[PDB]
């Protein structure tokens, strides 16, 4: 996995690729590692796919709670301190790897947190397997005072660094823009730099080229009247 | 420094009555008045916000309640009493529904759910039942709008439109004369309007009801753009200004 | 890491590098390891992150209530509270920690709380992998009632050596300063550290 | 300390009666009527409801009449919230033991579980029993078609044609009167709908103040189907009887 | 009449125990008033110490929940105690968990509805006070929100507990009915505990010393009480006017 | 020893033009014995279908679990379960047994009765749900049947069609498998039909 | 009156009512004395039958070998009592290697009493004890009431008409206090205390029990034959 | 009525009987003295001599807390052992967590809750004592006195039991009369005074006198009972002024 997260002036733009890899193999060419926690606070995923979507899940159900409790709207230190106590509860075993961003009323924010529990705080963060390769291009590109439309641009071309230089990451690349002010605008496949080249041959087989047995009509239906 | 009280408060009497439920029904009826309308393209709910001290700022005190995007409550008698109900309904609408199927209940189910609270509340060793009716209303996919009543017992009924509290009697026939089953949402905005100002004795503004729908779908409220099948809550609080807009035509 | 806390005349300083590794890996080379659980009581943290931000957001948590039911809590009772959890816990924790604070009544105290949870009052602590390589130098250099510009330089050649020789430890030099004015959190850059 | 406000739920009188099963069957006796038909080609279930309020959404409501499986359903005469708190546990049991067994529960069996439930809170615990009586139809591969009745004692009992809740007595008069062995399930609706007409306390029986369910083996092809009576087939039922 | 003892419904629909914790609430004869400036909320109440052996540092009904919020109590001093030990623990666990201060209102909301637990539950009695926060939220601003033993709790611009309530709260109704807006227009809180100071003096009709009053204010990030002395420096603008 | 192996076997589900397959093999074994033919491994709730491989006491006991809580479902919302609300409900149960979890790969297969969209859904062990547009694959030749289905499979196929794509699918992976085979069923589901066939094929 | 139903509710006066009938036992129960000197501690007990058929009820347990009771009461609860006492003579024992202080078991007594005096359900303790001990501060006699109570003491008695014993060792504390070196006499000095509350019946073979400990003497009981020597 | 038939009911007064009637039971307790100096603390209080047969200085009722801190008390006296017994655990677990010995307005509080606990259940009854205690910490001095309510403040001088009214009396006129302080020396002496100016209430039993102390100077801020010489002069001083 590709994960990125990237402060800019008014907000923070988190970005993702679409792979999930089981073994060697692709089980998954376009997942969407982008969660929700909240309508404001989002986070990209990688380790452990079904833990990562477990805890969003679960600490989205409970910042909603928490939201409608208080009448304010969620912060995203409550979703960082939330997450950090349920991961360190479970000492690893949890293995989801979180860049947890947001607005809220006290401004925008950008953290990373790790499956043992360990959180930071950044400007600039990577995660997962190709976080390595996303980190070389931020490191060179990155500077302060970006503006929205350069932070986006710098996300999705770390998460290209990770598609294309690590075989943990591939296929696409999703962003969410969580500006001060405005809606988050979650960009379901920004950029689509693999799609499959037309086959050589159709492998549309003659009707009758399978042999069958037996035929029957199921019944799905409830039982019926009369 | 144990809780002893294991046996029930709510008993049979003789008569066959259970009293602490009877009870509870005429802290009930000493409630400020509150009724819901079901129209064929949403439903109304409301209620007057009788403030305690002219100092209290009674835009902090919420009667009418979202319990989910598409659900939302209101009630008559003890308001600490629904206060603590909301927290509850909210919360098994995620424990009991939202965890499990990742989408949020029908209201009948939901419904099914407080119902259950109250109902425990009547039985359970060392607790009296809730002194509140509440009125929920609510939208989903494959039973359309809906309106329920919930009582003490934990008993709820579906309604076309019903009135609860106070001046429930003249209400209920107030709704009985104009309640059809042709209404567009405004029209029982309307009436809802009409019907509570029969039940208030002083101010009739926007500052002193509250009311809310359920009705089409708020993209602008959802608060996130980029996933076509969340089209946002269908439950909105009307503001001050929206009611009394609709009070000039009144 | 390379930690260390010096008292001196005014107060008490805290120093740290800014390094965090995942194996050879720096996850973050920016770090903030000096990390506040009372107005005028910090700490300095090495061991594993997660243990010592639970540990610390905990001892946070008992000293905001402390604070509420019995006023300001001393440094050393929020050693004590650092040591509880670090010794009742020391099967399931690498947490090494030192603890720093000013009261007016007691001026500047360093506690430092090593693996096993045992507690140690010290004029000056040091702490971490990048620890080693700086035992001789601090020895050698380290006097007490230092003032408050000799002890930053103290502390900055310090772990200006420690990062020198410690691949886990580097990046900058963050400080915290602990006397009657208040607070102040200094920075210094590899530019000026490695040139000394 | 507590004991002083304990009234003591689960105790006999000096002549050996349950004060407080016998107060939740005086409450029972004030909800409204419903009656269980057992034909030999299927059950009846009939049930009158108590809140008519031209304003009640008729066509969304479920006051008397519960589904517990495919195989068996419930009239409830009593508090309705103490009913669906039962309800929703029998629809666990017969769950359960699908799961065990790979077969449906039989009917009997179902029934015994949750009088045995009922039978519990007048013994221990000291809470106030359900104020509940189920009328029980439902069909099995070992009895075929059974009504049962179980009332708060958690006594149960199988019948022919039987009724719970209000003119209990003016019921079984009439069904006593006009039940036959032999009889089918098409003359046993006709029946439970005139023994109500007669018995109601209101002037008249119509549509709105009726729940109508039947269990037939009377689907395409040896199978069981239960028909819970929507409002505008229990309207044309009345008056192909001539009651409307 | 059982339902006079314990909190279960009497025929008309009431909770006599919950009644008879509101009488409980005017025991001390203490009168407390709680009002908001632009950058500030103010609370005053009465200090009354009658006995001479009395240490009167020691006497208080004011409480300083967390750094933030500020509470005071009219009722008995234990269960005020009570209130006040569990409302420091919930302000805490607040922070623990959810990362950011404890607000004023979820703190009086939290409180409420523990009160109305001990109003539905048979084993718990009601505690025989009500609770007034104060604080300057970072969201709402200056805020008061005061509980009771019934579980109510509602915001206010200003509020009035005690046996001379009435007095006081039409005193502060009419300010408002004047001025028409919801807040005293004061830039320092020094002018705001004045103006609160004032405005007690002439509902009540009595002259205060510096001993006779308790005073807590709520700024941006603490809330603090004043001493006898900066009470007496209050005391002076008002008497210079 | 590993759990996922000890009894083979393979599921694959197929999107075609308003309509969707599923298809599994019937082997039952215990490691090289070969112990019965007729072991099915797709069952349906109303008209959802579920796939599951892996060890076969849990796939028996999942059916058992999924049968209870889809008949519960309906009697108390008064309607079938739908496709994607079944997916979320695999998922929910999966992974409430994170810690233990059932050795399985479950695949979901069905149509939307209200907006008539052809739906398929595949898991891991514990709940990640891997919801694709043209094909899901589970089981000991998954390898084999991914390589089948990439390459066989284009999009909008009619039944008739779709049924030879994913016959031959599954039919030539099992073939390169040792714990797959024996049999194989394929389900056709069209919004209100599904036929129901069982394939002729190798018997080793 | 009202207020008697259970031990966690005071009278109007201030008063718990089911202690005092608790208390209440102790008078019914037959009479024993405790006394003591600065050397040796001494209890004399009178025992009580059923009738001529029975033995006489025993009124004497030992706690360890520096210590014991005697009880009137409830005998029951003299048992509970006198086990505690065992259990908590033996946990100093084994723990800290010491022989447990008289005023620690006083102690201990008390505070177990007084659990069953504040909390629902439970009842006091219907049993007054005197315990005698030798410990690294001499001699010592205690004596417990159900209240929760304890009271240190050169001299006492409790149970039936105990206010003659009681008046008889309030006179004679000069004389009976020096016996030192002597534990026949202390005896006799505790048998000539405990006939001053006989009526009617005196002192038998069958009918008085004794006990004695002290600075070269385990806490030991004589019955029968070996008290016939003292009538 | 009935009100007052099981704790923690309010009455249409707002009051809860049974704790008031618990005061009854402190009224009805021999008296009990504290007094705050300088730089410390004073506790004394009436032991009645039953009878000849009680082993003089040795039915100790003054009892210490960790090692800063004295607990007297009037009523029921196995109730105040109980308390102290609490206090004890209470001043031992914040030792334990914190290292600073307790603070003795955090005691106080600790204690405060307890009692106060004891009015919130019909399960139980309320604590039949009043508790006057006290100590040195790092602040200096501290007086607390605490009612069966859990009402508790800081005092001056404290007093309760059946001779209260005449010791409230007497102390009201040492605060007059010494305005700057009172050594712990004088305290010490005064005490003696006042338990014996009190025992009139008393008086048909003769008494035996129990002072303790914590000074920062004369004890170190530890808690000691005045024995021997210091006692002796003390009763002297007290005997004196009486005649
Ligand atoms: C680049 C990559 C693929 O590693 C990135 O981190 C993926 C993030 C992701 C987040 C949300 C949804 C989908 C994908 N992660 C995966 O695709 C993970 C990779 C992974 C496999 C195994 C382990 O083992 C400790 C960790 C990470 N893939 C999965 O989780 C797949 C779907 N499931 C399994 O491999 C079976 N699991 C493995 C873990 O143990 C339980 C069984
Ligand atoms: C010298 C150094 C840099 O290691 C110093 O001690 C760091 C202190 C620090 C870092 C960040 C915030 C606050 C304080 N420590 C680290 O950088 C640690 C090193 C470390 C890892 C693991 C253990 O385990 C006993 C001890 C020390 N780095 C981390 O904790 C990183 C974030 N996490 C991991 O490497 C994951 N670990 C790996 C080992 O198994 C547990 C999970
Ligand atoms: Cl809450
Ligand atoms: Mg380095
Ligand atoms: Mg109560
Ligand atoms: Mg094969
Ligand atoms: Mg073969």
């Amino acid at each position: 996995t590709t994960i990125v997260g990237v402060k800019f002036n008014n907000g923070v733009v988190i970005a993702a690729d679409t792979r999930s890899t089981q073994g060697p193999i692709v089980a998954d060419k376009n997942c969407a590692k982008l969660h929700r926690i909240s309508p404001k606070i989002w986070c990209a995923a990688a380790g452990t796919a079904a833990d990562t979507e477990a805890v969003t899940q679960l600490i989205g159900s409970n910042i909603e709670l928490h939201s409608l409790y208080t009448s304010r709207e969620p912060r995203v230190v409550s979703a960082l301190q939330m997450l950090k106590q349920h991961l360190f509860k479970y000492q690893g075993h949890i293995g989801a790897y979180l860049i947890v961003a947001g607005v809220d009323p006290t401004g925008s924010h950008l953290f990373s947190i790790h499956a043992h529990g360990s959180t930071d705080v950044g400007y600039y963060l990577s995660l997962g397997s190709g976080s390595l390769a996303a980190m070389a291009v931020l490191e060179s590109h990155w500077k302060q005072d970006l503006t929205k439309e350069e932070a986006i641009k710098l996300a999705s071309d770390a998460i290209q660094a990770g598609i294309w230089n690590d075989l943990g990451s591939g296929s696409n690349v999703d962003v969410c823009v969580m500006e001060i002010g405005k809606d988050a605008e979650y960009l379901r496949n920004y950029l689509t730099p693999n799609v499959r080249e037309e086959k050589q041959k159709s492998y549309k087989f003659p009707r009758g080229t399978t042999a069958v047995l037996k035929e029957s009509i199921v019944n799905i239906c409830d039982i019926q009247e009369e | 420094m144990t809780d002893r009280y294991s046996f029930s408060l709510t008993t049979f009497s003789p008569s066959g009555k259970l009293g602490q439920i009877d009870y509870a029904l005429t802290a009930v009826k000493q409630g400020v008045t509150s009724l819901g309308i079901k129209a064929t393209n949403g439903v109304v709910i409301a209620t007057e916000k009788k403030s305690s001290s002219p100092l209290a700022m009674s835009e902090t005190l919420s009667k009418v309640s979202l319990l989910t995007p598409d659900i939302g409550a209101v009630y008559s008698g003890m308001g600490p009493d629904y206060r603590v109900l909301v927290d509850k309904s909210r919360k098994v609408a995620h424990t009991s529904y939202k965890r499990i199927y990742g989408e949020y209940p029908p209201t009948k189910l939901l419904v099914s759910e407080v119902a259950k609270i109250m109902q425990e509340a009547t039985q359970s060793g060392g607790v009296r039942p809730f002194g509140v009716s509440l009125l929920i209303a609510g939208h989903d996919e494959f039973n359309g709008f809906s309106l329920y009543q919930v009582d003490p017992s934990g008993s709820y009924f579906p309604w076309k439109a019903t009135a609860i509290g106070k001046g429930s009697v003249a209400a209920k026939t107030f709704l009985e004369k104009r309640w059809n089953d042709e209404l567009e949402l405004e029209d029982a905005i309307h009436i809802a309007l009409l019907t509570l100002k029969e039940s208030v004795e002083g101010e009739f503004n926007g500052d002193t009801i509250e009311l809310a729908i359920i009705g089409d779908e708020n993209p602008d409220l959802l608060g996130y753009t980029g996933i076509p099948t969340d089209k946002g809550p269908r439950f909105r609080k009307l503001t001050s200004q929206e009611i009394n807009d609709r009070l000039e035509a009144l | 890491t390379s930690i260390m806390a010096v008292t001196f005349k005014d107060g008490v300083i805290l120093g740290a590098d800014s390094r965090t590794t995942t194996g050879a890996y720096i996850a973050n080379r920016v770090t903030d390891k000096l990390t506040r659980v009372h107005d005028k009581i910090w700490c300095c943290r090495s061991g594993s992150a997660a243990d010592t931000q639970a540990i610390a957001d905990i001892v946070q948590y008992h000293l905001e209530l402390y604070t509420s039911q019995y006023g300001t809590p001393s440094t050393e009772t929020a050693a004590s509270v650092f040591k509880e959890l670090c010794y009742e816990n020391k099967d399931n924790l690498t947490a090494g920690i030192i603890v720093a604070g000013y009261d007016d009544k007691n001026k500047g105290e360093v506690y430092t709380i090593p693996l096993g949870g045992s507690v140690h009052k010290l004029p000056y602590a040091i702490a971490g992998s990048g620890s080693t390589f700086i035992y001789g130098y601090c020895d050698k250099n380290f006097r007490e009632n230092m003032s408050k510009e000799e002890t930053v330089d103290f502390i900055k050649h310090s772990l200006s050596q420690a990062i020198k020789w410690d691949g886990s430890s580097g990046g900058v030099i963050r400080m915290v300063v602990l006397t009657a004015a208040g607070v102040e959190r200094l920075i210094f850059y590899p530019d000026e550290y490695e040139q000394l | 300390g507590s004991r002083r406000y304990d009234s003591r739920t689960t105790i006999f009188s000096p002549e050996g009666r349950l004060y407080q099963v016998e107060y939740a069957l005086e409450s029972i006796s004030h909800a409204g009527t419903a009656i269980g038909i057992m034909a030999s080609d299927g059950i009846v279930l009939a049930a009158e409801r108590k809140v008519t309020s031209t304003l009640l959404e008729q066509d969304t409501s479920t006051e008397k009449l519960y589904k517990l499986n495919d195989k068996i359903a419930v009239a409830v005469a009593g508090l309705t919230a103490d009913a669906e708190i039962l309800i929703n546990t029998a629809r666990i049991h017969a769950q359960n033991y699908l799961k065990t067994y790979n077969e449906d529960i039989p009917v009997e069996i179902l029934v015994r579980r949750l009088s045995d439930i009922k039978q519990g809170y007048t013994q221990h615990g000291g809470l106030r029993p359900f104020g509940v009586s189920f009328i029980y139809a439902g069909y099995d591969d070992r009895y075929g078609y059974q009504l049962y009745t179980s009332n708060p004692s958690g006594n149960y009992t199988g019948w022919k044609a039987i009724s719970v809740g209000a003119n209990t007595s003016a019921a079984q008069t009439l069904l006593q009167m006009d039940y036959k062995d032999d009889m089918k399930v098409d003359d046993a609706i006709e029946l439970a709908l005139k023994t109500l007409s007669k018995t109601t306390d209101s002037s008249a029986l119509t549509y709105d103040r009726l729940e109508f369910a039947t269990i037939r083996k009377g689907a395409n092809d040896g199978e069981v189907y239960q028909k819970i009576f929507k409002p505008q087939e229990i309207k044309d039922i009345l008056v192909k009887t001539g009651i409307t | 009449g059982y339902d006079r003892h314990i909190t279960i419904f009497s025929p008309e629909g009431r909770l006599y125990q919950v009644e008879y914790a509101f009488k409980a609430t005017n025991q001390t004869n203490i009168n407390s008033l709680a009002v908001r400036g632009k950058d500030c909320t103010v609370v005053i109440s009465q200090k009354k110490v009658p006995d001479k052996l009395l240490d009167p540092t020691t006497v208080s009904y004011i409480f300083c929940i967390s750094r933030t919020i500020g509470m005071v109590v009219n009722g008995p001093i234990p269960d005020a105690r009570n209130a006040a030990l569990r409302a420091k623990a919930e302000a805490a666990e607040f922070r623990y968990k959810y990362g950011y201060d404890m607000p004023c209102d979820v703190l009086a909301k939290r409180m409420a509805n523990l009160s109305q637990i001990y109003t539905q539950r048979a084993y718990m009695r009601p505690l025989g006070v009500i609770l007034t926060f104060v604080s300057v939220d970072e969201e709402l601003g200056p805020s008061i929100y005061k509980t009771d033993p019934a579980g109510y709790y509602v915001g206010y611009k200003a509020t009035a507990t005690g046996p001379k309530q009435q007095e006081i709260t039409t005193n502060l109704e009419n300010h408002f009915k004047k001025s028409k807006i919801d807040h005293i227009n004061e830039e320092s809180w020094e002018k705001v505990v004045e103006f609160a100071i004032t405005h007690m003096i002439d509902a009540l009709g009595t002259e205060f010393s510096k001993n006779d009053l308790e005073v807590g204010v709520a700024t941006k990030d603490k809330f603090f009480t004043l001493s006898a002395e900066n009470i007496e420096e209050r005391l002076v603008a008002i008497a210079e006017q | 020893s590993d759990p996922s192996s000890i009894n083979g076997g393979i599921v694959v589900a197929m999107t075609g033009k308003d309509c969707v397959a599923i298809a599994c093999d019937l082997r039952l074994g215990s490691q090289s014995l070969g112990v019965s033919n007729k072991f099915e491994k797709i069952f349906h709730y109303g008209h959802v279908f579920l796939g599951i491989t892996g060890l076969a006491t849990d796939v028996t006991t999942l059916n058992e679990m999924f049968r209870y809580k889809t008949n519960l479902y309906k009697l108390k919302e008064e309607r079938a379960i739908e496709p994607e609300t079944f997916t979320q409900l695999v998922s929910s149960s999966l992974y409430e047994r994170r810690f233990g979890p059932y050795f399985v790969g479950p695949v979901v297969a069905g149509i939307n009765s209200k907006s008539g969209k052809p739906f398929i859904a595949g898991f891991d062990l514990i709940g990640c749900i891997d919801e694709a547009k043209d094909f899901i694959v589970s089981g000991t030749a998954s390898d084999q049947l991914f390589g089948m289905c990439e390459s066989l499979y284009e999009p909008n196929l009619e039944p008739e069609d779709l049924f030879e794509t994913i016959s031959q699918a599954l039919l030539n992976a099992a073939d390169r498998d040792a714990l797959s085979g024996w049999g194989a069923v394929v389900y056709i589901i069209k919004k209100d039909e599904v036929v129901k066939r069982y394939l002729k094929m190798r018997q080793d | 009156n009202n207020y008697d139903g259970d031990t966690v509710t005071f009278s109007p006066t201030g008063r718990l009512f089911q202690v005092e009938y608790a208390l209440e036992a102790i008078k019914q129960g037959s009479v024993t004395v405790g006394l003591r000197s600065n050397t040796h501690a001494v209890l004399v007990a009178l025992k009580r039958n059923a009738d001529e058929l029975s033995s006489y009820q025993k009124k004497i347990i030992k706690c360890d070998e520096h210590m014991g009771l005697s009880l009137a009461g409830l005998a029951p609860d003299a048992r509970v009592l006198s086990n505690y006492l065992r259990q908590q003579c033996n946990y100093s024992s084994l723990v800290f290697n010491r022989k447990l202080a008289v005023e620690r078991a006083g102690h201990l007594l008390c505070d177990k009493a007084q659990k069953n005096t504040q909390s629902y359900g439970g009842r006091p303790y219907g049993v007054g004890l005197l315990i005698i001990g030798y410990d690294k501060s001499g001699a010592h006699l205690l004596e417990f009431q159900p209240s929760g109570n304890v009271t240190e003491l050169y001299g006492t008695a409790i149970g039936a008409r105990s206010q003659g014993a009681k008046t008889y060792l309030e006179r004679t504390l000069d004389t009976f206090i020096k016996i030192d070196g002597n534990p026949d006499e202390l005896i006799k000095a505790g048998v000539e205390a405990i006939s001053q509350s006989l009526r009617d019946e005196s002192l038998t073979v069958d009918n008085l029990s004794i006990a004695i400990v002290g600075k070269d003497t385990p806490f030991t009981i004589y019955d029968g034959e070996a008290v016939a020597k003292y009538i | 009525t009935g009100y007052d038939l099981s704790n923690s009911v309010f009455s249409p007064d707002g009051r809860n009987f049974q704790v008031e009637y618990a005061v009854k039971a402190v009224e009805n307790g021999t008296t009990s003295i504290g007094i705050k100096c300088n730089d410390g603390v004073v506790f004394a209080v009436e032991k009645l001599i039953t009878s000849k047969l009680l082993v003089p200085q040795k039915n100790v009722k003054i009892q210490v807390v960790d090692r800063h801190i004295g607990c007297v008390y009037s009523g029921l006296i196995p109730d105040g052992r109980h308390l102290v017994n609490r206090g004890r655990e209470e001043a031992a677990s914040f030792k334990k967590l914190y290292k600073t010995p307790i603070p003795i307005p955090a005691f106080a509080d600790r204690l405060g809750q307890y009692v106060q606990a004891h009015t919130l259940y019909n399960s139980v009854r309320p604590f039949g004592v009043s508790t006057i205690f006290g100590g040195v910490d790092k602040n200096g001095a501290h007086l607390y006195m605490l009612e069966p309510s859990g009402s508790y403040w800081g005092y001056k001088g404290a007093a309760t039991g059946k001779g209260r009214q005449s010791a409230k009396a007497e102390l009201e006129k040492l605060v007059d009369h010494h305005p700057e302080g009172l050594s712990a020396r004088e305290a010490v002496k005064q005490a003696a005074k006042i338990i014996y100016l009190a025992h009139e209430d008393n008086k048909e039993k003769d008494f035996e006198l129990e002072i303790s102390w914590c000074s920062l100077s004369e004890t170190n801020g530890l808690h000691k009972f005045v024995k021997g010489d210091l006692l002796q002069e003390a009763i002297d001083f007290a005997q004196k002024e009486i005649n």
